[PDB]
RNA sequence: GCAGUCAAGCGUUCAUAGCGACAUUGCUUUUUGAUUCUUCGAUGUCGGCUCUUCCUAUCAUACCGAAGCAGAAUUCGGUAAGCGUUGGAUUGUUCACCCACUAAUAGGGAACGUGAGCUGGGUUUAGACCGUCGUGAGACAGGUUAGUUUUACCCUACUGAUGAAUGUUACCGCAAUAGUAAUUGAACUUAGUACGAGAGGAACAGUUCAUUCGGAUAAUUGGUUUUUGCGGCUGUCUGAUCAGGCAUUGCCGCGAAGCUACCAUCCGCUGGAUUAUGGCUGAACGCCUCUAAGUCAGAAUCCAUGCUAGAACGCGGUGAUUUC
RNA sequence: CUCUUAAGGUAGCCAAAUGCCUCGUCAUCUAAUUAGUGACGCGCAUGAAUGGAUUAACGAGAUUCCCACUGUCCCUAUCUA
RNA sequence: GUGAACAGCCUCUAGUUGAUAGAAUAAUGUAGAUAAGGGAAGUCGGCAAAAUAGAUCCGUAACUUCGGGAUAAGGAUUGGC
């Protein structure tokens, strides 16, 4: 029979499996097209979601009722401190799709990201890349040619970086290692410039600029096994009805005589890699700096840090990228910046934003003061102090 | 929302759905609205469709004068009493619900406007702009 | 954007930050809290609340603020 | 039920804009019957709720063609089933009939989908009332009231989750295959302009917003409270106090964190090949002709980009590879 | 007026738990009512201890509406054992 | 003891401390609860739940078999010292 009343399907039958990724880190399956006239620079970094915060600014939108007028807007904390690079990789193209034929790596592997390759380093001879860091030490013999071999092959071009996990607060000491493509020209010079970025760090600002839109693409916070109510958003079936009502009543006719995959059932929800995009940069900050919470209207020396820290996270001590509105991830989570696939005009993506406001205060409670002192000024003197 | 609307409106937050009962705040001699239909409402399975400040809706009076009961007639949220967020992050609410009895290109049956009403229905219907002494 | 006050309890509200209610009377007040709010709606007066700037106004808590003035003594000169 | 052929006539004039009698050819199996093949050592026989998918004979939306198409609204028709198709009063109702919104409120199928998924209002046991019929026991697709809805722990399928073997082990990856998602509308401006005697009255581009759907998120607001966190209150028990027990979380208020809501916030890609149709060149048919060769543009179509998994028997690169 | 019966349904009551046609007709209740109530009555097939018509109080009886109340629902979320 | 009360709640005398345990705290359940704004739009049907609740004072209709209806409806107060 020929359904009573019509209505859409419960759910996106593109994401599936709802099924938990491989892995923490989501994986970039697409880098832009590139330009071979630019110069040479990533089109991705690395950073750790700390948390959120709120942030007042002035529109500029000339049409709107809000237009010159103030708006108060979510945007979501990225820890992004300098990147290391630690080899490339050099991809060729085949009938059968971009292959790789040569790993490059640096001669000297820092102690976090050669903990990578190990499931268990407190007890090992550490033993790794020694024959590949004496692989060098004759002038450039093997590694030269590598190099070579790269720039007479490799139509696509990709650096080796790790994050730098010891700058965090995280308590994990095991590096992020991740390829990123580089979008230059000249596969020549983007090697070379490469091998002089081996056992260097590469900052955000030089990926990264205000008003740049950007996706971001992270594994999704975890929540386990759920039902098929809150999984897929099915109705609850009312209150008189034996054997649950936090269920899919009817999941399937009698012929097709099978269940089919479109078919609302329980499973994993979350911890699955998502991507995200057209998140604007309301600011990149600096580590090099107090007052990165600080503004041209405010103007009081203050972090982006909020009071007690950031919840579950900690400090921000390193550079930092604020982005407009809620990304995927929770906190303490690697999250994959990426510069966008197209350039977006739509009045929107060309906003020029200029902040008036952060707000430091607390997010482990309804905290009222944005600054110790001035906690201190309103509240006084108090019997703690002298 | 379409014939008297000068201009658009964001969206705030939904707290009248049908069958829902508001005061009316004019002089035309209604004391309830009954609200039993939204301008500009779509259609889900099981959806009510709902109502809020500067919304136009479709209402009944239950107590009032006879010459206005027992007929259906356009009406206009002014006060809405669920919480709603403007995009200056104020997140505010009136004590009551309340609208008023209007003509469908947005006039006012009324002369006059009890108590405050919605900026964001000023700014839709100037009619009730006009018979608002109080707009927050 | 300014920084609004509560009208309950004197702190300091920040932009996003707490409720606004509108009374039938066209009167607005602020809150910076859902307990501040609650107590509204409980309609509990702030005078009583140890908490609240009004309190610790009526009850000279942190009174550091206004001293004293002094007396005029002094001739016309003219 | 639906669609064709023919065309006397209606349509001011005119058969075929739109309709179309007398006749006739057909399709379908969402009607009802006919039949009795299967099932009486039982296939749980109404309806709604819920959920998915499919069809197209397309209601709306995209692009078009024709008009008895000036504009506006409307009618006919094509490609198209991509995406949508509601909220309620009454009724057990399917059907129906009205109120209202809407872009529209299209029709159907899946054992007349769906009862180890619900419910059980109806029919269809046993109780009981009425009316008619019957001498009567009792009968009545005649009304009325009350009337037990069992089992999954097996196999498969589905949703998720591990895992032996490929020298071991670890890191970075490719991408066959499969799936796929965005949708619709209003206001301003275009412009009281075009059009039209006037009444009336558009459209493209642009801007701002919203509807439906979806994926995340929790800064804020709200909800939640065994933080049994802080306070308060009752009754009793610990001689009083202080501090506490019991009241199957004793109750009240506030309540962080976490979870979470169109009850909150953010986000939701641009390129190619085509359909219908309109065209170019251009014969066939010395003319003409979008067509036959060839070719242009072009839809919500299709394929990619992008997005989701990653073949546990598809692949690659790289690191380290055990001696008492 | 006529046929005719043993007599030809009186008082009352009614689309009633009894009315097929039937979602009867008018009104009222509703924005909208096959529901309800009040009226009408050629009543397929009401009706007088087969008891008729009423009826205060009573009813785990059937039924409709109003107020209040609410997670029944919009639309779901959270918590405890 | 509270309290109208062999109500419910705590305690003395007496009696038990029995009922397979441990570890975690996923869905779905069972039992129990809470919920913005709305307020029966849900459903055959307000099923279920909520709301009300004691005592004191006030006030209390239609109808009636004059006995009732009646705790009608509906309002206010309640602690400690």
């Amino acid at each position: 029979s020929h359904r009573k009343y019509e209505a859409p399907r419960h759910g996106h039958l593109g994401f599936l499996p709802r099924k938990r990724a491989a892995s923490i880190r989501a994986r970039v399956k697409a880098f832009p097209k590139d330009d071979r006239s630019k110069p040479v620079a990533l089109t991705s970094f690395l950073g750790y979601k700390a948390g959120m915060t709120t942030i007042v600014r002035d529109l500029d939108r000339p049409g709107s009722k809000f237009h010159k007028r103030e708006v108060v807007e979510a945007v979501t904390v990225v820890d992004t401190p300098p990147v290391v690079v630690v080899g490339v990789v050099g991809y060729v193209e085949t009938p059968r799709g971009l292959r790789s034929l040569t790993t490059v790596w640096a001669e000297h592997l820092s102690d976090e990201v050669k903990r990578r390759f190990y499931k268990n380093w407190y007890k090992s001879k550490k033993k790794a890349f020694t024959k590949y860091s004496a692989k060098y030490a004759q002038d450039g013999a093997g590694i030269e040619r590598e190099l070579a071999r790269i720039k007479k092959y490799a139509s696509v071009v990709r650096v080796l970086v790790h994050t730098q996990i010891r700058k965090t607060p995280l308590a994990q000491k095991k590096a992020h290692l991740a390829e990123i493509q580089l979008n230059g020209g000249s596969i020549s010079e983007k090697v070379d410039w490469a091998r002089e970025h081996f056992e260097k760090t590469v900052a955000v600002d030089s990926v990264f600029e205000q008003n740049e839109m950007i996706d971001a693409i992270a594994v999704t916070k975890g929540h386990g096994f759920e039902g098929v109510t809150h999984r897929w958003g099915t109705k609850k079936l009312p209150r008189k009805t034996h054997r649950g009502l936090r269920k899919v009543a009817c999941i399937g006719a009698w012929h097709p005589a099978h269940v089919m995959w479109s078919v609302a059932r329980a499973g994993q929800r979350g911890y699955h890699s998502r991507t995200s995009i057209n998140h604007k940069i309301y600011r990149v900050g600096k580590g090099d700096d107090e007052a990165n919470g600080a503004t041209s209207f405010d103007r009081t020396k203050k972090t982006i840090t909020p009071m007690g820290g950031f919840v579950h996270y900690g400090e921000i001590k390193n550079d930092f990228i604020m982005v407009k509105g809620c990304i995927p991830g929770n906190r303490k989570r690697i999250v994959t910046l990426r510069k966008s696939l197209y350039t977006n005009t739509s009045r929107k993506a060309l906003e020029e934003v200029s902040l008036k406001w952060i707000d430091t205060a607390s997010k482990f409670g309804k905290g009222r003061f944005q600054t110790p002192a001035e906690k201190h000024a309103f509240m006084g003197t108090l019997k703690k102090d002298l | 929302s379409g014939n008297g609307a000068q201009g658009t409106k964001f969206r705030i937050s939904l707290g009248l759905p049908v069958g829902a009962i508001m005061n009316c705040a004019d002089n035309s001699g209604a004391r309830n609205l009954y609200i039993i239909a939204v301008k500009g409402s779509g259609s889900r399975l099981n959806r009510l469709p709902a109502a809020s400040l500067g919304d136009m809706v479709m209402a009944t009076v239950k107590k009032g004068k006879p010459e206005l009961r027992k007929k259906v007639m356009p009406a206009i949220v002014v006060r809405q009493a669920k919480s709603w967020r403007r995009r200056d992050g104020v997140f505010l609410y009136f004590e009551d619900n309340a609208g008023v009895i209007a003509n469908p290109k947005g006039e006012m049956k009324g002369s006059a406007i009890t108590g405050p009403v919605g900026k964001e229905c000023a700014d839709l219907w100037p009619r009730v702009a006009s018979n608002s002494g109080v707009v927050v | 954007m300014k920084v609004e006050i509560d009208s309950f309890s004197g702190a300091k509200i920040y932009p996003g930050r707490g409720t606004l209610f509108v009374r039938g009377d066209s009167k607005i007040f602020r809150f910076q809290n859902s307990k501040s709010a609650s107590l509204f709606k409980q309609r509990k007066n702030p005078r009583r609340i140890a908490w609240t700037v009004l309190f610790r106004k009526h009850h000279k808590k942190g009174i550091t603020e206004e001293v004293a003035k002094k007396r005029s003594r002094k001739t016309v000169k003219a």
